[PDB]
């Protein structure tokens, strides 16, 4: 039931991108997209659509001691950019 | 005894958050004031009643050297 449930809730139409690349035409692969994935989905169930709320970085630490190892992992992460922004150059 | 030779620890996480984002004084009408009567009332018993017995010898003491003092007789 929940991998139903997932299945029609995101495996939808305009969130899907079908890209290709190699020695094909694009003639082509518009037309074979045209003879297979019309008809796929569209429409959302119970007007259920999902949307990203922003996110919040709380900036903490959690420590896993466990002295049976022979090295030691550390990262340390700041702020996200995000995507846009020339910040991310 | 320097910083790292100290034991070995297995299977513990400690987790903690940053010192701006929680606040500098959390409930500290709501917890602190009943968090104090419980180590008052877990002490007292054990340090009060030997305070009391000092506080009665003082005034014996006292009371007892002024009347050694007066004296007295009748003639």
């Amino acid at each position: 039931a929940d991998l139903t449930e997932y299945l029609s809730r995101h495996y939808k139409a305009p969130r899907m991108v079908l890209a290709a690349a190699g020695g094909l035409e694009h003639r082509q692969l518009l037309d074979l997209a045209q003879k297979h994935f019309s008809g796929l989905s569209g429409t959302y169930d119970e007007d259920a659509v999902p949307t990203l709320t922003p996110c919040r970085f709380t900036g903490s630490e959690i420590r896993h001691r466990e002295d049976g190892l022979p090295l030691a992992h550390v990262a340390i992460a700041v702020e996200g950019p995000g995507w846009a922004n020339p910040d991310n150059v | 005894r320097q910083f790292g030779h100290l034991t070995r620890v297995r299977h513990v996480i400690t987790y903690s958050l940053s010192p701006f984002e929680q606040r500098a004084f959390p409930h500290y009408f709501s917890k602190g004031i009943p968090n104090v009567l419980r180590r008052t009332r877990a002490c007292i018993l054990r340090v009060a009643p030997p305070f009391v017995v000092f506080y009665l010898v003082y005034t014996w003491g006292t009371q007892e050297f002024e009347k050694s003092k007066r004296k007295n007789p009748a003639a």
